[PDB]
RNA sequence: CAUCCGGGUGUUGUCUCCAUAGAAACAGGUAAAGCUGUCCGUUACUGUGGGCUUGCCAUAUUUUUUGGAAC
C-alpha cells in the first residue's frame, strides 16, 4: 500500500457512487482504509454546494475507487 | 596494511626496523585465521 | 588484419559478438527509462574476487562466449573475462577500469539494465576505484571471509558514504572456511558474525545483516552466490505457509534458536542446538562441500534429488572433485537473481540521486530535461581505439550529434563566472560497454554509462558534456568538479628519451598517459625531462610498460 | 464498550429487527442463533416491506451478507 | 501518523457523535455514536437515527443497532 | 471452424487464440500468453469488440449481418474478477 | 570402470584409491601447495 | 468441504447450468475445478424470451451470447452453440442434474 | 509467538552425520598438485614423468655442498632454456 | 504468477486502464503493486461520458481495474521464457 | 489456527448449534424447505445436503417467478427434478409448517 | 628455419569377443546411411499400479472464486 508519498498532501478521493470527496491525507493500511482531514464532500460548484465534514473522517478501503494528489 | 601469519611477526617488525622511519602502530588478530593485520607507516622515499 | 594480441584479448568482428540468452533488443528498448538503470560499482581488497564475480555474471547471461576453454568450463581457472588487457592478464590482477552492461533480473521477475563497473582492487589503482565511485549508483564491496573488514576495506566504506552512494557487502570465498582453514560450522557462524558486526562498526548509522539482504555470501571459484532471501524461496518456501515466509526469514539470523516447529532467543534445554542460521543454512552447505567431495555418487544424487530437485547428468558425475563441487553448487544456487535482487531493493533512486548530482556539481535544483548533460569521467583505451566513459545524466544524446565539451579543470571558474570558450565535438560513435567487445548502438539515454569516440581531444581527465537550446539553458547549466582520486601520487621518476631526436614520440606518448591513467600527474622541468608522479612502484611499473611497449614504443631511461 | 459479536451474543431471545440491503424489506423476530459470519436465526418472524406487515412466519434463516442492519425492537 | 483503525478507536472512546455514509445506497446517512468496532470494521451505534441525503429534520429514529462493515462507506464527525 | 480435444484444461489452450466475455457484454479477442490462479488472462494482438446501443435493439427475436464495432488493445492484462467466460477460436497457426 | 580398455589410453578412479596413490606417494610427491613459494623463483622471472 | 467433489463426480453428464446473467447453458461437463470452474464440450446457449424482451436488464447477456461467435441468424429465441466453453465459477446461479443419477450415493 | 509445522526440518536432516570417514582424505586430495587433485586422466609414456624435476624447481635445503648446488643450478638452466 | 510479474514487468512505461466505472486512464506506470494497484503519472483521464481532461499523478485500487493494455514490446520479455 | 481434525469436528458443531441448523433439521426431517433466491426466484425443495457457503443440492424442486407485460403480470411455475444451488444467491430460507 | 620422439579429436573401414526379435516384406536415392516412401508393434477414451511438471491439501467477513443486487 505504496500511499506514503502522499501521506501529509490534499488528496481528491474518488469514492463508490460517484461522489467525489477530499481532504488532506492523514492514515492509511493494507486494505487501504484511509482517514482523512479538513474533510470536504466535493458535490459541485464550490462556495454553496460542497459540505466541510468534520475535524476527523475516515474510509472503509473498499469504497474508493482512485485518487489524486492535487497538491503533489 | 601487512598481512602475515601469526608465529612470522618477528621477521616483519625486523624489516620495519630495518627501513629507516618505519613504525609499527597496531596489530590485528585476524579472528578464526593464523593471519595478523599489521598496520603501520614508511616513508615513500624509504619505500622501494 | 588489425590484430590486437600484443596490447589487449577483444573482439574486432560483430559476428563473433557472443549471443545473450536474453533478447538485447528488449535491453536497449527500456535504456529510454532512467528507474530501469542501475550503475553498480564492484569495488574491495586486492584479490577478493570482484573479476571473479562479474565472471559469473557475464557467463549467466550469454550462451556461447568463443573465449571459454575446457579448463574455464570445468572450473579449474577462472575465467577473468574483464581482465582483458595482456598486461592484466600477465600480471593476474585488474590494472584498469573494465565493465558489462547486462540485463538481469531479480527473484520477483522484474528485469532491469544494469551497468556494471569492476574496479582494481590494488590499493596504488584507487584512481580507477574514485571513478567507479563517481560512476556508480550503488557499490558492491566485495571482501573475502579470511582477512574480511581490512583498513583497505574502512576507506573504502568511508569513500562510499562520503560519495552519497548505496553500499551492498559481499562476503566472498566462504569455501574457505570450509576447505582451506577447515573450521567447524558454528566457528565459521561466529566469524560471519565477527565480520557483519565489523561492517556495521563504519557504515556509520545504516545498518547491514542478512535478513536485510545487504549482505549476500558467496563463492565465485566455485560458481555460487546466494542471499537468505534467495536460500528460502528456492527451498524452504514450498515446504511452509505463504505467509510465514518473511517472518521465517527474519528469524535465520542472529541468537535464535529452533526445535520440533517452536523458536526461541536462548537454547533450548534438553538438547542442544546450534542457531537457526547454521541449521538451517550453514550445514546445508558444508555438508553439500561434504558429500561432493567425499560420498558415493549414486546415494549423492539420490539426496541431492530429494532435497534440491537438482538432476546430475552421466558426463557430470565422471567430473573430477573441483569441477563437480563447482557443478554441483551451481545446480543449487541457480544464477545469481538473490544478488540481483539485493542490488534492486538495497539502491532507492529517490534518497540518493540528487545528493549525488549534488556532491559531483555545485547544489542546486534540478537540470530541465531539453539539455542533454552528462559527466565524462575518464578515457579508456578500448579496442583499437580509445573512447570517453560517459554517464548521462539528464536528456538524450544521438550519435553524430554536435556536443560541446568542458574539461573539469576549468568548472570552478566557469561556474563562479556563472554566479557572477567551449570546444565542440561531433559525436562519431556509441557503444556499449560489454567487456570483451563494445556494442554499438544509436542512443544514449539518462542514468546510462556508455562509450563514445569522438569527444576525447577536447579534455585531458575529465570533463562536462553538454547541450542547450536556450541561453537560459545555460545561465541554469552544472559543471562537475574535478574528481577527488583517493590517494595522492608522491612517488615520483625522472624520464628522458634514450636518443633525443625521439623526444617528440614521448610527448605524445605522455599526453596519453596522462589521459588514460586518471591519477598520475606528469610535468616538465625547466630542465627539459618529464616527471610522473604515481601512487606506487607497481603503478610506475604498469606505465613504464605501457610507455615501453605501446604508446611511445621507444627506448626510456629513468631515475631510481 | 460492548463489541458487535458480544452484542449479538447478548440478543439471543430478543425481538430484534434486520434491513436487507435489498427490495426495502425488514424481518422483525425473536433471534435464535448467530456465528462467526453473523448469519441469523429467526423464529416468529414477520415481514414487512416499506414497513407494511405483509404476513407472519416461522423460523428463518437469513445469509449474512444480505443484513443491512440489526437492531433490538422495544421490549 | 495515524493508522485508520486507532482513529476509529479515538472515535469510540471519546464517545463523539459522528455520521456514517452508506456503501452505493447514496439517499440516506446515519447518525449516532460508535459504542463498538471490530476487526471487519462492523460498528455498533447507539441512539442512531438516519438521514435523507437532507437533514435531522426529516429522519427517523432506529435505536441501538449493529450496522454491517460490509456497508460502510465514511465515518465522519 | 475450431474443433478443440476434451481435454478440459485452460493450461493445454496456450497460443489458442481465445474470445473472452466480461460481466459488462463485450468480448476480448487475442491469443493466450499466459493465465493464474485468479483466471487473470494475457492476450496477445488484443481486440475489443463491442455491441454499440444503436444496433443492440436488432438482436431482439423476429439472413442477419450485426455491425459490431471493434477495438485494437495491447497485450491486455484482464482481471479475472471480470471474466464471464471463454470460448476458443483459432488453434496456433 | 577404471581404464578405458587394453589400449591403456584413459583412466578413472574413485576417492579411496586417489588417496592411496597420494598417500604412497610422499617421497616423490609435491608438497608446495602454497603457490606464493615460487615469488621470483618461477619460468617468467627466471625470463626476466 | 463436500460439494465442490460432489461436482467432481459429474464428469460427462450431460448437464444444464443457469448463469446469474440469466442465460442458460446446456452441454456435455467435461471437468469442475476446486474453485468451480466448469468446462462444458457441445455446448448451446439460451436466453428464455419471456426474460430477453425487456432490452433494458437484458441488454449485457444478449450482447454477451451474440458475441460468443456461436449465434446463427435467429430461428428461434437467441440460441448459440459452440464445441467448448469455459465458465467461471463465480458466474453459476443453477445447475440442473441429469434426471437419472443417483444422488444417495453421494 | 511465531511458529512452524511440528515436521519441518531443515536441508539434509535425514543423514545425521556432516564428516564422513572419506572426507578428511577428499580434503587432503582438493588442495593437492597436478595429477592428485585430478580423478580420471589421459595416460602418459614413462618417460614423459618428470619425476625429479619438482625438486630443482624449488629451494634446496641450505645446508647442501656446493657440487649440490650447482648441480640445482644447472638443471634449472635446462629447465629455463 | 505470470500476469502481476508483467504488471511489475510494465513499470515506467505508458500503460492503459479501463476501470469499472467505465473510466480510462492513460499514463506513465510508476509504481504497481501484486494486488493491481497502480500509479500513473502525466495522465491522460477520460470521463465514462467520453469527456477527456489531464491530470498529474493518480492511484487506482486495484479492484476496479478492468483491464491493463501493456506496450507490445513487453511480448519478448524474458518473464514468458519456460 | 486450529488443527484439520479439530476444525472437522467444529464444522459438525456449527452446523447442529449454528444458524445452519434450520436447514439441518429440514434435511434431517426430509421436509421440504422454500428459499427465496437473490433473482426473486422462490424455489420450493426438499434438501439433500450443504455445506459452509450455504451450498446445497437440492430434489423435488419447484421454482415459482413472476413476470410482467405492461399492466398485466403473470406467474411461471417450473419443475425439476435434482438441482445443485451455489449459495451466495440465497437470500432467506424458510421451513414450512 | 627444419628434422625427430610423441599427442588429441572426427569419420570410414577392419579385427576380436558377446549378442537378438522383427515387417530385417517391398520400392525410390545420395560422397554415406531410413536419406525417403508403402509397411509393422502399440498407443490417443476407461479399471487395478509407479513417478511429477500441476491443483485441492491454504482461504465465505474490504483488493479477484461465494454476487450492491434486482429495476
Ligand atoms: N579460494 C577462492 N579463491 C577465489 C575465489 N574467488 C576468486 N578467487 C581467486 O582469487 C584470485 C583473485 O581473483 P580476481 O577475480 O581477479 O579478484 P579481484 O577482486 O578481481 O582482484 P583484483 O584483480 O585486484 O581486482 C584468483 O586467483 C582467483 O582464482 C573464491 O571464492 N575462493
Ligand atoms: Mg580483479
Amino acid at each position: 500500500p505504496e500511499l506514503k508519498k502522499y501521506m501529509d498532501k490534499k488528496i481528491l478521493l474518488n469514492i463508490n457512487g460517484s461522489r467525489k470527496v477530499a481532504g488532506i491525507l492523514r492514515g492509511y493500511d493494507i486494505f487501504l482504509n484511509v482517514v482523512l482531514d479538513d474533510a470536504m464532500e466535493i458535490n459541485g460548484e464550490d462556495p454553496a454546494n460542497n459540505h466541510q465534514l468534520g475535524l476527523q473522517t475516515v474510509i472503509r478501503g473498499n469504497s474508493i475507487i482512485s485518487l489524486e494528489a492535487l497538491d503533489a | 596494511d601487512i598481512t602475515v601469519h601469526a608465529p612470522l611477526l618477528p621477521i616483519v617488525e625486523e624489516l620495519m626496523k630495518k627501513r629507516r622511519g618505519s613504525r609499527i602502530y597496531k596489530t590485528i588478530k585476524v579472528a578464526g585465521t593464523p593471519l595478523l593485520e599489521v598496520r603501520g607507516q614508511v616513508p615513500v622515499i624509504e619505500s622501494a | 588484419r588489425t590484430k590486437l594480441q600484443e596490447h589487449t584479448i577483444f573482439t574486432q568482428l560483430k559476428k563473433n559478438i557472443p549471443k545473450t540468452r536474453y533478447n538485447r533488443d528488449y535491453m536497449l528498448s527500456m535504456a529510454n527509462i532512467p528507474e530501469r538503470i542501475i550503475n553498480v560499482g564492484v569495488i574491495g581488497p586486492l584479490h577478493s574476487g570482484k573479476t571473479s564475480l562479474m565472471d559469473l555474471l557475464v557467463i549467466d547471461s550469454h550462451k556461447r562466449i568463443p573465449d571459454m576453454s575446457k579448463n574455464v568450463e570445468l572450473g579449474w581457472k577462472p575465467l577473468r573475462y574483464l581482465d582483458n588487457l595482456k598486461q592484466e592478464i600477465d600480471r593476474g590482477l585488474s590494472i584498469k577500469l573494465n565493465g558489462s552492461t547486462l540485463l538481469c533480473t531479480d527473484l520477483e521477475s522484474k528485469s532491469r539494465m544494469i551497468n556494471f563497473l569492476d574496479a582494481p582492487g590494488h590499493v596504488n589503482f584507487m584512481d580507477e576505484t574514485a571513478v567507479a565511485l563517481a560512476a556508480s549508483d550503488l557499490v558492491l564491496i566485495v571482501i573475502d571471509v579470511v582477512e574480511g573488514v581490512t583498513f583497505v576495506v574502512e576507506q573504502l566504506i568511508k569513500q562510499s558514504i562520503k560519495n552519497n552512494v548505496a553500499m551492498c557487502f559481499v562476503i566472498n570465498k566462504l569455501d574457505r572456511l570450509i576447505l582451506d582453514l577447515k573450521l567447524p560450522p558454528m566457528d565459521a557462524y561466529l566469524k560471519l558474525n565477527h565480520i557483519i558486526a565489523n561492517i556495521n562498526s563504519f557504515t556509520k548509522g545504516n545498518v547491514f545483516s542478512p535478513i536485510d539482504n545487504n549482505i549476500i555470501f558467496a563463492s565465485t571459484k566455485l560458481g555460487f552466490t546466494f542471499t537468505i532471501k534467495e536460500f528460502v524461496s528456492y527451498y524452504y518456501a514450498h515446504s511452509i505457509p505463504s505467509s510465514k515466509i518473511d517472518d521465517f526469514t527474519t528469524r535465520l539470523w542472529g541468537s535464535v534458536y529452533y526445535h520440533k516447529g517452536n523458536f526461541r532467543t536462548k537454547p533450548f534445554e534438553n538438547v542442544e542446538k546450534y542457531p537457526t542460521f547454521v541449521e538451517f543454512i550453514l550445514i546445508p552447505l558444508y555438508k553439500i562441500f561434504s558429500y561432493a567431495l567425499s560420498m558415493e555418487k549414486d546415494k549423492l544424487k539420490n539426496l541431492l534429488r530429494s532435497n534440491f530437485r537438482v538432476n546430475l547428468s552421466q558426463e557430470a558425475l565422471q567430473y573430477d572433485p573441483q569441477p563437480f563441487l563447482k557443478h554441483v553448487l551451481q545446480l543449487i544456487f541457480r544464477q545469481q537473481t538473490g544478488l540481483v535482487d539485493a542490488i534492486t531493493r538495497c539502491y532507492q533512486p529517490f534518497e540518493l540521486f540528487d545528493n549525488k548530482t549534488a556532491h559531483l556539481s555545485i547544489p542546486g535544483k534540478s537540470t530541465p530535461e531539453g539539455t542533454l548533460w552528462a559527466h565524462v569521467l575518464k578515457t579508456v583505451d578500448y579496442g583499437g581505439a580509445e573512447w570517453s566513459l560517459v554517464r548521462i545524466y539528464s536528456g538524450l544524446l544521438k550519435r553524430g550529434d554536435t556536443v560541446r565539451i568542458l574539461d573539469t579543470s576549468q568548472s570552478e571558474s566557469r561556474q563562479k563566472r556563472q554566479l557572477h570558450e567551449t570546444p565542440s565535438c561531433e559525436v562519431e560513435e556509441i557503444g556499449l560497454l560489454g567487456g570483451r567487445y563494445v556494442y554499438p548502438v544509436h542512443e544514449a539515454h539518462k542514468g546510462q554509462i556508455v562509450l563514445i569516440k569522438g569527444i576525447s581531444s577536447a579534455y585531458i581527465k575529465s570533463a562536462t558534456l553538454y547541450s542547450v537550446k536556450s541561453k537560459e539553458d545555460m545561465k541554469q547549466l552544472k559543471f562537475f568538479k574535478p574528481l577527488d582520486y583517493i590517494t595522492e601520487a608522491v612517488f615520483k621518476i625522472v624520464l628522458q628519451p634514450l636518443l633525443p631526436r625521439e623526444l617528440p614520440k614521448l610527448l605524445d606518448a605522455l599526453n596519453k598517459i596522462s589521459k588514460y591513467y586518471p591519477g598520475v600527474i606528469i610535468k616538465v622541468e625547466e630542465s627539459g625531462e618529464h616527471v610522473i608522479l604515481g601512487n606506487g612502484e607497481l603503478y610506475m611499473d604498469c606505465l613504464l610498460y605501457d610507455l615501453r611497449a605501446s604508446y611511445a614504443k621507444i627506448e626510456i631511461k629513468i631515475s631510481d | 464498550p460492548v463489541n458487535p459479536k458480544p452484542f449479538l451474543k447478548g440478543l439471543v431471545n430478543h425481538r430484534v429487527g434486520v434491513k436487507l440491503k435489498f427490495n426495502s424489506t425488514e424481518y422483525r423476530g425473536t433471534l435464535v442463533s448467530t456465528d462467526n459470519y453473523f448469519n441469523l436465526q429467526l423464529n416468529e418472524a414477520e415481514e414487512f416491506v416499506a414497513g407494511v406487515s405483509h404476513g407472519t412466519l416461522g423460523e428463518i434463516f437469513i445469509r449474512c451478507n444480505n443484513v443491512l442492519y440489526i437492531r433490538e425492537l422495544p421490549n | 501518523m495515524v493508522p485508520p483503525i486507532n482513529c476509529i478507536f479515538n472515535f469510540l472512546q471519546q464517545q463523539t457523535p459522528v455520521t456514517i455514509w452508506l456503501f452505493e445506497q447514496i439517499g440516506i446517512r446515519i447518525k449516532g455514536k460508535i459504542v463498538g468496532f471490530d476487526e471487519f470494521m462492523n460498528v455498533v451505534i447507539d441512539e442512531a437515527v438516519e438521514i435523507p441525503v437532507e437533514d435531522v429534520e426529516k429522519g427517523t429514529p432506529l435505536g441501538k443497532i449493529l450496522l454491517k462493515g460490509d456497508n460502510i462507506t465514511l465515518i465522519t464527525s | 471452424k475450431i474443433q478443440v480435444a476434451h481435454s478440459s484444461r485452460l493450461a493445454n489452450l496456450i497460443d489458442y487464440k481465445l474470445r473472452v466475455l466480461t460481466q459488462d457484454g463485450r468480448v476480448y479477442i487475442g491469443q493466450l500468453m499466459a493465465f493464474d490462479k485468479h483466471m487473470n488472462l494475457v492476450l496477445n494482438e488484443c481486440i475489443e469488440e463491442r455491441v454499440p446501443k444503436t444496433q443492440l435493439d436488432k438482436l431482439r427475436p423476429r439472413t442477419l449481418n450485426i455491425k459490431v464495432e471493434k477495438r485494437v488493445l495491447g497485450l491486455t492484462i484482464l482481471r479475472g474478477e471480470q471474466i464471464l467466460s471463454t470460448v476458443v477460436e483459432d488453434k496456433p497457426l | 570402470k577404471k581404464v578405458n580398455g587394453t589400449s591403456y589410453k584413459k583412466w578413472s578412479f574413485d576417492l579411496p584409491e586417489m588417496s592411496n596413490l597420494y598417500r604412497l606417494s610422499t617421497p616423490l610427491r609435491d608438497e608446495v601447495t602454497d603457490k606464493n613459494y615460487y615469488y621470483l623463483f618461477d619460468k617468467k622471472s627466471f625470463f626476466n | 468441504m463436500k460439494l465442490v467433489n460432489f461436482l467432481k463426480k459429474l464428469r460427462n453428464e450431460q448437464v444444464t447450468i443457469e448463469l446469474k446473467n440469466g442465460t442458460t447453458v446446456w452441454g456435455t461437463l467435461q471437468s469442475v475445478s476446486p474453485q468451480m470452474n466448469a468446462i462444458l464440450t457441445d455446448v448451446k446457449l439460451t436466453l428464455p424470451q419471456p426474460r430477453l424482451n425487456k432490452l433494458n436488464s437484458n441488454g449485457i447477456a444478449m450482447a454477451s451470447l451474440y458475441l460468443t461467435g456461436g449465434q446463427q441468424p435467429t430461428a428461434s429465441d437467441n440460441i448459440a452453440s459452440l464445441q467448448y466453453i469455459n465458465i467461471r465459477g463465480n458466474t453459476i446461479r443453477q445447475i440442473i442434474l441429469p434426471d437419472s443419477l443417483n444422488l444417495d450415493s453421494l | 509467538d511465531f511458529t512452524l509445522p511440528e515436521d519441518f526440518a531443515p536441508l539434509l536432516a535425514e543423514e545425521e552425520e556432516l564428516i564422513l570417514p572419506n572426507t578428511k582424505d577428499a580434503m587432503s586430495l582438493y588442495h593437492s598438485p597436478f595429477p592428485f587433485n585430478r580423478t580420471k586422466g589421459k595416460m602418459v609414456r614413462a618417460q614423459d614423468v618428470a619425476l625429479a624435476k619438482k625438486w630443482f624447481l624449488q629451494h634446496p635445503d641450505e645446508e647442501y655442498p656446493v657440487k649440490v648446488k650447482v648441480s640445482y643450478q644447472k638443471l634449472l638452466k635446462n629447465y629455463v632454456l | 504468477g505470470i500476469p502481476v510479474k508483467l504488471l511489475n514487468e510494465a513499470q515506467g512505461h505508458i500503460v492503459s486502464l479501463e476501470l469499472t466505472t467505465g473510466a480510462t486512464y492513460r499514463g506513465k506506470l510508476v509504481e504497481s503493486e501484486d494486488s493491481m494497484n497502480v500509479q500513473l503519472r502525466d495522465v491522460i483521464a477520460t470521463e465514462p461520458q467520453g469527456a477527456v481532461t489531464h491530470m498529474d499523478q493518480i492511484f487506482v485500487r486495484g479492484s476496479q481495474i478492468k483491464f491493463i493494455v501493456v506496450p507490445d514490446l513487453l511480448k519478448n520479455a524474458p518473464l514468458f521464457k519456460k | 489456527e486450529l488443527s484439520r481434525a479439530e476444525l472437522e469436528e467444529l464444522e459438525e458443531f456449527e452446523f447442529k448449534h449454528g444458524p445452519m441448523s434450520l436447514i439441518n433439521d429440514a434435511m434431517v426431517t426430509r421436509t421440504p424447505v422454500i428459499i427465496s433466491l437473490r433473482n426473486n426466484h422462490k424455489i420450493i425443495a426438499r434438501v439433500k445436503a450443504f455445506d459452509r457457503h450455504c451450498n446445497m443440492v437440492l430434489e423435488n424442486v419447484k421454482e415459482l417467478w413472476t413476470e410482467k407485460k405492461g399492466k398485466n403480470v403473470i406467474n411461471r411455475e417450473r419443475f425439476i427434478s435434482k438441482l445443485f444451488l451455489r449459495g451466495d444467491s440465497v437470500i432467506v430460507v424458510l421451513k414450512t409448517p
